[PDB]
């Protein structure tokens, strides 16, 4: 073998696909969608059609089967074009994982399947308006009542939660507090118009104005024991497995706005002047390019990394939570950073910076904050240890 | 597995002599004098000359895999065989239940012995 | 002597006034007034009664002939209401300092009496799209003729730009590029409804969205010898000479915004619970909070240094320098991590601490950028040094 | 009273002058010798004491001079300029005479500190443990009352001045159940040097402030006259935390002093020192390190004289003194090794002041209170204010 | 094609000698050596023996002929038991480097073959008293007379520089200031027991310690024209050709150092307790571990890219001196991180970690400094986007 850090011959196809989609087809109307907020479904449609998106499902249920490095490149090159548009996306991947990891040829079939067929949307239902980061703390309950559980409760921030077809819930579905949650937790597959299923207003945030972000209750939702992923009480394996091939993809994302933020702050630093000298000519100016370029050429790795590592069979939590981390932290550096290149344009609307600054908060939140990430490195690293 | 069979096991089946834990060899033409590590110190033997002869701790200091000689070992040749040729069969009626974690002066050398 | 951290009785009782209207009046609004945009006229006419607004205007015209400490700690509490608020409250301070240094008794009495009198705004005016921090590159105009001078030219960015009476513009007087700063430009005052003045529109940034920030075009424009503020081509000393006074409360500003993410961030973190335990009981949000309450008492001190020193007839540039640079940083990492504490909530409209952070940003570039405060910083420490 | 004022009292800019001079003349020319040997630096601590820059917190009645807390500030920010490890040792005084002066009685007070105004004794504060520092509450040294005494036994680590000392001021743990409370737990002794049973060991190698000896101690069946018990039996615990207040500002002025040396020295080289055709100051990513640097250093020093002025003013300052050891020391690391980094080779290179610099400031991190410590003192201090 | 993080089976064994002679035969010996500064002959000699030195050197001279991958994660693991004892071996790819690059049959068959036969060390000799950054302000003179050139002037600096049989040697072949940098200089080869040749005493550093640094003084020395690298001018181009392959393997040493401060902090983590519980259970210590972790690896996959790069023909300018900045900048910051953990311990001279922080220095100034390696990123990144 050896070292290798080229991509394949195919790859760079899908990263050309997707990076001609980006800047041809995104970057021209993404700050619309930043100011109106509206569903980008067009693009959606559009990323469904060149191959873009369910990239995760596999050529069984008439998907593309490709492995998470692949995720990662297509997803990089959408996210520099916008977060907003790439997180949609990705919501149908992260949706999907804990089926494609946990489903049976059924619930495959049935739920990817016709993803394939058309493009449908899909969400992940896990956190709560009283726990996110801790997983093991959710509330909402599902009883088992005959060939089928009640679902009752209330998600909050649900990416495509009221664009979706389908969810993956997680519900506490052990009623004693002292079980485990490695027992219970049940998760399952969800069709949206069930009866009992109420979606949320539109939330709004800082940033990825554009992604459909919502709440939803549960009241007396019925679900199918055919639905169920695993079993009874799985639902902690489950959800917790879809993590590594999901995260190394989030990253990949801030990567994407990094690089918009940096090559944005490049271009101008060429063609403004002060002091009678482009900025690139002030000292200063030039180490915070070399710094930032740093930052991305290594967080890229870092992912890229992490993908391999779930791609080439083995577990790669230890090393998709250091992508996240990074990638998530320098991301929010480079875009401040980027804007103060810019200086007074780039506190402005009218540029395309002071967007990258809003979208690039999030990215120390959702999918396991800045501050879980370093918890779950600490933790694989220590254990080498003992 | 710290088992200590492989050795003897061989040289039962060969039925040739066997030379366990050696400290130090010699070859005295169709005789082998071995020096063993027995509990006490050091007792020597001769073998008769198919022998089997298993290395300990203090028999040497083995060398270092010379980068050159990584290289070279690249080109030697390894056959690579299954066992089922050979005329061996593989069935255990051993099994592993388990594999857990470990956990006056009259009394003291009492929880020594 | 001795040093001394306590205010003047009167000075505890300033920041009373300001931190009753500031918790009452602005906080339950701002977020209104940032969503929409809308300039917050009641709030300033408000801050023009409780006399928290103009505090630099002599007495001798009517004003209260405040100092630059007791401004600092006005503006402190008014920007933990809202530094969009604040910012144009400020501007008044930033339109007005080149005529308190600079101009003559007439100029002062007339221009300054009238902000003394009614709730009128002015503006500062420096900025062109071609320059801001480099202030010795703009290219407005400034041609003597007659009983005055004709300036043609635009300036962008300016706070109140499109709500002042008058305006302290900085326009280049000598043609000959081959001239300094020194001796090329000249300071003057400027009714702002004078003719061949094209005001452009609101623009939008991230933050202080309810502060008024906008471009004005110069066609023709006919200022009288009269306003100018002390002669042809020494506009750059004014100008510079304004800062000494202006960016220690700009910094006050920064953390006002720091101590609102601050108390926010502890505020949540007293409720929240995850895994069994408060937030506040997870050492890393404990240290957070302790870097955070660390750099607010900092930065604190460092404006608080820089309003003393002037306050006593002290040149400021250094101290004031340093504080600019500090109260910016830090009010921008005060932000990220209240938002941070606040996780998914804190990312969410419906909660104080996002605005902070887009609010946060323009410290680190206006009233001169984060890279050239350590230029000045640079500057003023070398030279100590030079023998 | 009056508003803010950052300016000296013309008698402090008087004691300021007489450490600078001292510092400048007498210390400079002589640090690096007593680096490179660790020989300790006797006639510069008996000059500091000669001076009456040293022992300056033991009150009137007992001979000195009972300055405050500002005053000590000034002092060592000044000695420590020159270098912290002869300022450390000075400085390790008011660390033992620190409990003696605010929990002593007076016999205790005239009997202890008194010895120290006629003749430059030394004397030190033996807490830190082999198995406890951060963790006071951790120490085991025994002290079992037998008769009208205290017999002390338990080993001591790190002590400062500790085979130099006339007496040391000594934890111990007095209540020997172990669920026991630290506020319970603990006693608090004077004990001379030279009690029987009490035995010095080797001096301590360290990276830096090689000059300061740092020793463990050992007591072995210890003798203590029941009347060197500092408020009872029990106090211990509270006896020990009380000293810091007035004595982590001072550790703060030290690392600063350490820190202004560092930026000094990178200034003047960035003034003589030229690359690509100008000099260092010149290119602006040097300029912008040193303005950073000068930042740091004046905002440090604003925080340790914050610290001080509010004990002085009759307020506990445990939120102002530990912002202060947090920032103070944080920063004299940043500036030491920017000062190597600027200086290039030179820096690196051992006939240069400031590779020194670096290896002193490391411990300003760790002592009286590591950083982390620090941090957890100044949350706890800081969330109080909101729980209501 | 496909990205890879995987080793060569070859790698894997190169990585586990490298490692077994780090861990059992430098590491024992190696604060002796710290504590001493004296030269380690006998772990040179043996890693000599191993075959880990000279890695460069072609087959046809003797040589493995291997990557710059190879010595990367060979010197990592040899840094990993010491910094000065990796300096030490690693200074001969660099004397070697440029003949590698630059010479021609005979050249490389004379210099490099004696390297193979005994364990003989060589020199880089660039660096002088006034000049170290500005490679282009070096002013040791050169001048042609007849079939040869006369050096004269003075090299500071110098890794092996008392410890060589030969150096490679650049100086000022143009007195024209107008000269070129490109076209100014020549690069030589330079046995050491030339007369005129001077070296100087042992240079006493903060860091390590054990390897051999001085300066040497060149006067009127005789130097066979055959031995020049290229020809006149050309010195420059080549000096600069040798960092491609040589700064990936000063990175991989910066982790090296990097990764014993992180096993030396996370052993001491779970043995010591504080307040009742192991230091591990110290939130703040997990989160410090975590970040150094994460620092590391990155680290590493870093200088292994720049590494691969060159490897495939391409240079590698841009990545090289991204793992350079990054390897040496956390190198640091682990060093002291370690130091922290370790705690009062940490500080003394009998645990490992403080000479970790001594060594560490060394790697934000050799080979390149922190500032000038940001000035070449900054230079290969502006170059993509410009016409
Ligand atoms: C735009 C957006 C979209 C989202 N979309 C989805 C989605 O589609 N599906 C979905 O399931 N979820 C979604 N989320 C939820 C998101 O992943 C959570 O916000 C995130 O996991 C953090 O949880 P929290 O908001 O409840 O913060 P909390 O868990 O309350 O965290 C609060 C703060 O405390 C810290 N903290 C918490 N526990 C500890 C402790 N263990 N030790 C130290 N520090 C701690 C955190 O780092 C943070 O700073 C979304 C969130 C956002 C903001
Ligand atoms: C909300 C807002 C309100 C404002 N209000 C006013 C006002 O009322 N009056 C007024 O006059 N102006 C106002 N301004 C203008 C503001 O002061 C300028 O934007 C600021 O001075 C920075 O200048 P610039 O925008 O032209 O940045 P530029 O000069 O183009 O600089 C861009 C970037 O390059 C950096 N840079 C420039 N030169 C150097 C150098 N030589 N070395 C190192 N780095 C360098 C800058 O720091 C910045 O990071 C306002 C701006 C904003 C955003
Ligand atoms: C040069 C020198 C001179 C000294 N002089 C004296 C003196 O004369 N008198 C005296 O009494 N002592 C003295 N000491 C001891 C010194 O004060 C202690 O080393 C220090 O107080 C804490 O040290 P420790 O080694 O026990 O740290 P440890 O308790 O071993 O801590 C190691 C690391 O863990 C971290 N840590 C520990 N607990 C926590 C926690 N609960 N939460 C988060 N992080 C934690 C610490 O921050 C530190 O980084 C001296 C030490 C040195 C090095
Ligand atoms: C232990 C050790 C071993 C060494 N071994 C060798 C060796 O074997 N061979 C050899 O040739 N050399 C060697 N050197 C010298 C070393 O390569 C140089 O010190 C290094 O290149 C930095 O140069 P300088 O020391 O002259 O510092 P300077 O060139 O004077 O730089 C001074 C400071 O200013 C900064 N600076 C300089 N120019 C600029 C600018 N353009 N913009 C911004 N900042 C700038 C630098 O980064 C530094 O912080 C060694 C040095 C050491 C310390």
């Amino acid at each position: 073998l050896g070292f290798s850090f080229e991509f394949t011959e195919q790859q760079k196809e899908f990263q050309a696909t997707a990076r001609k989609f980006a800047r041809e087809e995104i970057i021209p109307v993404a700050a619309e969608y930043d100011k109106t907020g509206e569903y980008p479904v067009p693009l959606i449609r559009r990323a469904w059609e060149l191959g873009l998106m369910n990239t995760h499902i596999p050529e069984n249920c008439g998907g593309l089967g490709l492995g998470t490095f692949d995720a990662c490149l297509i997803s990089e090159e959408l996210a520099y074009g916008c977060t907003g548009v790439q997180t949609a996306i990705e919501g149908n991947s992260l949706g999907q994982m804990p089926i494609i990891i946990a489903g049976n040829d059924q619930q495959k079939k049935k739920y990817l399947g016709r993803m394939t067929e058309e493009p449908l949307m899909c969400a992940y239902c896990v956190t709560e308006p009283g726990a996110g980061s801790d997983v093991a703390g959710i509330k909402t309950k599902a009883e088992k009542k005959g060939d089928e559980y009640i679902i009752n409760g209330q998600k909050m921030w649900i990416t495509n939660g009221g664009k979706a077809n389908w969810y993956f819930l997680l519900a506490r579905s052990d009623p004693d507090p002292k079980a485990p949650a490695n027992k219970a937790f049940t998760g399952f597959i969800v069709e949206a118009d069930t009866p009992g299923i109420q979606i949320g207003r539109k939330e709004l945030n800082m940033g990825q104005r554009c992604s459909d972000t919502r709440g939803i209750v549960f009241e007396d939702v019925k679900v199918p024991k055919e639905n169920v992923l695993i079993g009874d009480g799985a639902g902690f394996k489950v959800a917790m497995g879809a993590f590594d091939k999901t995260r190394p993809v989030v990253a990949a994302g801030a990567v994407g706005l990094a690089q918009r933020a940096l090559d944005e702050a490049t271009k101008y630093a060429l063609e403004r002047k002060t002091f009678g000298k482009l900025l690139v000519e002030h000292q200063a100016i030039s180490f915070m390019l070399a710094e930032m370029a740093m930052k991305v050429e290594l967080a890229r790795m870092s992912y890229q990394r992490a993908a391999w590592e779930v791609d080439s069979g083995r577990r790669n939590t230890y090393y998709a939570s250091i992508a996240k981390a990074f990638a998530g932290d320098i991301a929010n550096q480079l875009a401040t950073d980027a804007v103060q290149i810019l200086g007074g344009n780039g506190f402005n609307t009218e540029y395309p910076v002071e967007k990258l600054m809003r979208d690039a908060k999030i990215y120390q939140i959702y999918e396991g904050t800045s501050q879980i990430q370093r918890l779950i490195v600490a933790r694989e690293h220590i254990d080498k240890y003992k | 597995d710290d088992c200590n069979q492989t050795g003897q096991m061989t040289a039962g089946f060969l039925d040739w002599p066997q030379g366990t834990f050696a400290s130090q060899v010699t070859l005295e033409g169709d005789k082998l004098k071995v020096e063993r590590a027995i509990d006490g110190g050091l007792e020597t033997l001769r073998l008769k000359l198919p022998a089997v002869v298993t290395a300990d701790l203090r028999l040497n200091e083995p060398r270092y895999a010379t980068l050159p000689n990584i290289m070279k070992a690249k080109k030697k040749k390894i056959e690579v065989i299954k066992p089922g040729d050979l005329g061996v069969d593989l069935t255990s009626k051993l099994s592993v239940i388990s594999v857990e974690d470990p956990p006056t002066t009259e009394d003291l050398v009492a929880k020594l012995k």
